[PDB]
C-alpha cells in the first residue's frame, strides 16, 4: 500500500511588508456535485 | 505529532518521495483538501491520523476531529497565500481575491498558479488566521489559475 504521511513545514504567520501581486478577476463559475468548479460560457 | 503548523502531504511506494499536497494542523485536527488524500488515513511520525470529516462537493477533509477553521474572507482586504510548494519552503504572497460568483452566492477567489502539490496551502488573513485552503478552483482562457478561498464550516 501506499505511504500517505505528513510532515511539518512551518509556522502560519502573516508576512509583514509582503510581496503583493495577482489579479483580481471577476468570474461566473458553477460548482457541480463532485465539487468541480466550472466557467460559465 | 499534530503540532501546530503547516504540513506536507507526502505519498512514497518503494522508491522517493511526491508531495501531493499541504495542510494545516489547528486545536489536534488536520485540514486538507479532499482531492490531496482522498479521505485515506494519514501517517504523522509513528502515529496514525484517521478522516473524521469530509465533503467532497466542498473538496475538504478533517483529521482526528471536526474541521476547526473558521475565520471568513471580509470579502474587502488583501489576504495572503502560505504557499508550501513541493521542494520549496514556505512563502507567503499577498494578493487581492477576485470573486467566483454563482448562483449561490460569491466566494473570494486568488489568481496565483502554483504546482499541484500546493493544494490544501493556508489562505491567511491579517491576523493569521487561516481564511480557507488553496487548490479548488479554475483554468481560465490564457491557461493561468484562479482558486477558490475553500473554508469549511465549524459546527
Ligand atoms: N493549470 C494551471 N495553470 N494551474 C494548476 C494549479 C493547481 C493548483 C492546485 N490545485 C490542483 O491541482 C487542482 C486539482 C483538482 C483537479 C480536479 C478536481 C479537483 C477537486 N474538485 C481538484 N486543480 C485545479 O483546481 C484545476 C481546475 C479544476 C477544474 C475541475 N476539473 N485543474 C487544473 O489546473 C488541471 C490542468 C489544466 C491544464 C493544464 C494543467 C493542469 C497543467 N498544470 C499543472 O500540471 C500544474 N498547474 C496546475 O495544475
Amino acid at each position: 500500500s501506499v505511504d500517505m504521511y505528513i510532515e511539518r513545514a512551518g509556522d502560519i504567520t502573516w508576512e509583514k511588508d509582503a510581496e503583493v501581486t495577482g489579479n483580481s478577476p471577476r468570474l461566473d463559475v458553477a460548482l457541480d456535485e463532485s465539487g468541480d468548479f466550472s466557467l460559465v460560457e | 505529532e499534530t503540532t501546530d503548523g503547516v504540513y506536507r502531504v507526502m505519498t512514497r511506494r518503494l522508491l522517493g518521495s511526491t508531495q501531493v499536497g499541504v495542510g494545516v494542523m489547528q486545536e489536534g485536527v488536520f485540514h486538507t483538501m479532499w482531492h490531496v488524500t482522498k479521505g485515506a488515513a494519514l501517517r504523522s511520525g509513528e502515529g496514525r491520523l484517521d478522516p473524521y470529516w469530509g465533503d467532497v462537493k466542498q473538496d475538504l477533509v478533517s483529521y482526528c476531529g471536526p474541521w476547526k477553521l473558521d475565520a471568513a474572507w471580509d470579502g474587502l482586504s488583501e489576504v495572503q497565500l502560505l504557499a508550501v510548494p513541493p521542494g520549496e519552503r514556505a512563502k507567503n504572497i499577498q494578493t487581492l481575491p477576485g470573486i467566483f460568483k454563482t448562483k449561490d452566492g460569491d466566494i473570494g477567489a486568488v489568481a496565483l498558479d502554483y504546482p499541484a502539490g500546493t493544494s490544501g496551502s493556508p489562505i491567511l488573513d491579517k491576523c493569521g488566521r487561516v481564511i480557507g485552503l488553496y487548490g479548488n478552483g479554475v483554468v481560465i482562457k490564457n491557461g493561468s489559475y484562479v482558486s477558490a478561498i475553500t473554508q469549511g464550516k465549524r459546527e
